[PDB]
């Protein structure tokens, strides 16, 4: 654990960045989290919602 | 009831034609339509079909490669592109409508007939 | 650079002006080796189809039944796909893929339609309102017409109540119309309902039977079984392409793989759950997926008051596809001199255009990165 | 009836994704670690389905031949059936009726009631190996997972870890509440039954995408 102070920062950054990418797979209330499914299975007047 | 045709086999050389029909007697967006042909040696042979909405269509065996159909939901008119004419296609074509569509011996109204003469 | 700084003079330095991204070309599609081939062929190529009194709601499930052969079958007259346009039948099916057939008499084919009663739509077969499926009537004289008439398909010409839509009505008892009872021995009010289609060669096309089959498509909470086939192109490699395998879609570059799936996985993910490998449904081969190249573009300038030359850095990109990365053939002839030339240098930071490499070493003037700097010596050097 | 322990058995691949040298946490219907499961071993009672079923068996002779599934198990409503005939597997969903005691040099077919109103069929090809199966039924689909393993032990479920690879899904699209086993009679078996419920697991994928270990996130505080 000698170089813990140098390790911690690395770890922190990595995990924060990881938490960003995973956040890209959440609905937030929509019907799907993948954009082409909304663009395909729905109509322009209401897909925008 | 007022089913009219157009065109005319005036081919000074190799060329095509268009049949412009119109059901100016009844409603145009309720009855599915078909164009038929009369060779001098044959009967009112089926050529092309088209739906009530102008989408469902499937040509006959003889004309599924070159002879294009189209009809309009409004405007009461309808067209058939008679592209790359053939002498066997020198015929009296009848635009006509019915409840169904496609090679019906009986139909609601037949056209006035266009005697297109694909010449050489 | 002048437009992004909103100035008419720029100081010596390195500025970032825009991004860039390679664009897809082919948009390929791959789907499984369909080869499932419903046995509709006989119920297209048999000699005696169902009977209007005994037209079974035959449940044919779990296979592909192509209809393109129907569209180009060169026999149809009143082929009509209600609900969905026939041209878009093979692409998309519906659940409840039940199937029906008969060789009907064609004098009332136009009576067989949704929302239209009549005689055949009354005693023989009725279409429910808003029909979702295909009723297909075509010419079948040459086979179902024997000498003196093919009396092989009788028909119930009498029924107590108008048929419920989609009801195969089979019965032996005779029509009731009066009050005086038939004594089994046929009387004056017996009225044998199962009359016989006169299907003679003497009949015309309408009088002769149009064969009508019914691909009915309902909506029940049961999995769909039979649908039309799917087309699929061939596959390209080592090109930024759009792709859609059997269900999942994306854009990227597909390359040969070194990993090894188990015999039942289809694709593969990594940490953070991004798909990065796939198996082609028709060859059982694993392909790696890589994003199409993207990055930023920066401009190195020695200051407006000093000179008027520039150099361009495309960050972390192999220094070959720059004229395709930016749409160089669309830009002005003055941009085009900065997408290729004699001075092309590959650094750990990217692709550098417009400056010449030198073996000498000086103090850093403009930082490019990874130990590389650039400056002006009258020409830009790196 | 002479229960026994479940030493970390009954783990199956939850989907068709490939993963390499990773730990992945999932939530699904599983068999909890260290439970007591009924042990029949001559035995053929009615047992409820309850959201899914684990099933192990070890037998030298081929006594166990298949299974019966359904809701009412009579002429009224549709049922489902799997049978092995030593060369082929018959799977049917026909409308049978009840049999107070179905069972099978060979005398067999004593299970048969009648076969009116069929709606699907999937004839296919098929101290002894412990044979393990997992049955689920959801979204109109019926899913089966299985595994076979050499065994050297008596009367006991072996310890250790091994995963249940899928082998079939069926678009049966029916409902189901209880089931039966099928044994061939010819004048030594083993017959375990457990149950599944919605519990969260953590799974380990090695360098080749094989599940080699798991932990149950509700067995212990240390597991939590
Ligand atoms: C998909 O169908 C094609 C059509 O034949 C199969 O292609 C052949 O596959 C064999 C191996 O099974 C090769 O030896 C041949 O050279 C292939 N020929 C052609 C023209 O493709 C293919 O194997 C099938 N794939 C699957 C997964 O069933
Ligand atoms: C029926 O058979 C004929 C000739 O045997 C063939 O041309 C036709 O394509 C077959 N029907 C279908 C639907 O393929
Ligand atoms: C331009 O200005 C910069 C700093 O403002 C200076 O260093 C440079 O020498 C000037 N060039 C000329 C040609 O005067
Ligand atoms: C850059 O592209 C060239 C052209 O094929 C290739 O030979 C070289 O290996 C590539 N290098 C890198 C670092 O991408
Ligand atoms: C610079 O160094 C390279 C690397 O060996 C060499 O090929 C070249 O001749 C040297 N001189 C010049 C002027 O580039
Ligand atoms: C073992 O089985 C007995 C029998 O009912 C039960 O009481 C007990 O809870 C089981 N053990 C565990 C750990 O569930
Ligand atoms: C046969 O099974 C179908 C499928 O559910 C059902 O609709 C029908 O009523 C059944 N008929 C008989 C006679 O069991
Ligand atoms: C099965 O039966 C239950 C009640 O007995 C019913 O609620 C459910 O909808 C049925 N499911 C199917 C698929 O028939
Ligand atoms: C993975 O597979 C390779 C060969 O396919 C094998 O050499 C290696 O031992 C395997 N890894 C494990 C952990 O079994």
């Amino acid at each position: 654990s000698a170089l813990g102070k140098l390790q911690d920062v690395v770890n922190q950054n990595a995990q924060a960045l990881n938490t960003l990418v995973k956040q890209l797979s959440s609905n937030f209330g929509a019907i799907s989290s993948v954009l082409n499914d909304i663009l395909s299975r729905l109509d322009p007047p209401e897909a925008e919602v | 009831v007022q089913l009219v045709e157009s065109g005319g086999g005036l081919v000074q050389a190799g060329g095509s034609l268009r049949l412009s029909c119109a059901a100016s007697g009844l409603t145009f967006s309720k009855y599915a339509m078909g164009w038929f042909r009369q060779a001098p040696g044959k009967e009112r042979k089926f050529v092309a079909t088209i739906s009530w909405s102008g989408d469902s269509a499937f040509y006959a065996d003889s004309v599924k490669g070159r002879f294009t159909i189209s009809r309009d939901n409004a405007r009461n008119t309808v067209y058939l592109q008679m592209n790359s004419l053939k002498p066997e296609d020198t015929a009296v074509y009848y635009c006509a409508a019915d409840r169904g569509m496609g090679y019906g011996d009986f139909m609601d109204y037949w056209g006035q007939g266009t005697s297109v003469t694909a010449s050489s | 650079t002048k437009c992004t700084l909103k100035s008419f003079t720029v100081e010596k330095g390195i500025y970032q002006t825009s991004n860039f991204r390679v664009q897809p070309t082919e948009s390929i599609v791959r789907f499984p080796n369909i080869t499932n081939l419903c046995p509709f062929g006989e119920v297209f190529n048999a000699t005696r189809f169902a009977s209007v009194y005994a037209w079974n709601r035959k449940r044919i499930s779990n296979c592909v039944a192509d209809y393109s052969v129907l569209y180009n079958s060169a026999s149809f007259s009143t082929f009509k796909c209600y609900g969905v346009s026939p041209t878009k039948l093979n692409d998309l099916c519906f659940t409840n893929v039940y199937a029906d057939s008969f060789v009907i008499r064609g004098d009332e084919v136009r009576q067989i339609a949704p929302g239209q009663t009549g005689k055949i739509a009354d005693y023989n077969y009725k279409l429910p309102d808003d029909f979702t499926g295909c009723v297909i009537a075509w010419n079948s004289n040459n086979l179902d017409s024997k000498v003196g008439g093919n009396y092989n398909y009788l028909y119930r010409l009498f029924r107590k109540s108008n048929l419920k839509p989609f009801e195969r009505d089979i019965s032996t008892e005779i029509y009731q119309a009066g009050s005086t009872p038939c004594n089994g021995v046929e009387g004056f009010n017996c009225y044998f309902p199962l009359q016989s289609y006169g299907f003679q060669p003497t009949n015309g096309v309408g009088y002769q039977p149009y064969r009508v089959v019914v691909l009915s498509f309902e909506l029940l909470h049961a999995p769909a079984t039979v649908c039309g086939p799917k087309k699929s192109t061939n596959l390209v490699k080592n090109k930024c392409v759009n792709f859609n395998f059997n269900g999942l879609t994306g854009t990227g570059v597909l390359t040969e793989s070194n990993k090894k799936f188990l015999p039942f996985q289809q694709f593969g993910r990594d940490i953070a759950d991004t798909t990065d490998a796939v198996r082609d449904p028709q060859t059982l081969e694993i392909l790696d997926i890589t994003p199409c190249s993207f990055g930023g573009v920066s401009v190195i300038t020695p200051g407006t008051n000093t000179s008027n030359q520039v150099a361009v850095l495309y960050q972390d990109v192999n220094c070959t596809e720059v004229p395709v990365a930016i749409h160089a053939d669309q830009l002005t002839p003055t941009w085009r001199v900065y997408s290729t030339g004699s001075n092309v240098f590959q650094t750990r930071a990217g692709c550098l255009i417009g400056a010449e490499h030198v073996n000498n070493s000086y103090e850093c003037d403009i930082p490019i990165g990874a130990g590389i700097c650039a400056s002006y010596q009258t020409s830009i050097i790196a | 009836p002479a229960y026994t322990n479940s030493f970390t058995r009954g783990v199956y691949y939850p989907d068709k994704v490939f993963r390499s040298s990773v730990l992945h946490s999932t939530q699904d219907l599983f068999l909890p670690f260290f439970s007591n499961v009924t042990w029949f071993h001559f035995d053929n009672p009615v047992l409820p389905f309850n959201d899914g079923v684990y099933f192990a068996s070890t037998e030298k002779s081929n006594i166990i031949r298949g299974w019966i599934f359904g809701t009412t198990l009579d002429s009224k409503t549709q049922s489902l059936l799997i049978v092995n005939n030593a060369t082929n597997v018959v799977i049917k969903v026909c409308e049978f009726q009840f049999c107070n005691d179905p069972f099978l040099m060979e005398s067999e077919f004593r299970v048969y009631s009648s076969a009116n109103n069929c709606t699907f069929e999937y004839v296919s090809q098929p101290f002894k190996n412990l044979r393990e199966f997992v049955f689920k039924n959801i979204d109109g689909y019926f899913k089966i997972y299985s595994k076979h393993t050499p065994i050297n032990l008596v009367r006991d479920l072996p310890q250790g870890f091994s995963a249940l690879e899928p082998l079939v899904d069926l678009p049966i699209g029916i409902n189901i509440t209880r089931f039966q086993t099928l044994l061939a009679l010819h004048r030594a078996a083993a017959y375990y039954v457990g149950y599944l419920q919605p519990r969260t697991f953590l799974l380990k994928y090695n360098e080749n995408g094989t599940i080699t270990d798991a932990v149950d996130c509700a067995l212990d505080p240390l597991s939590e």
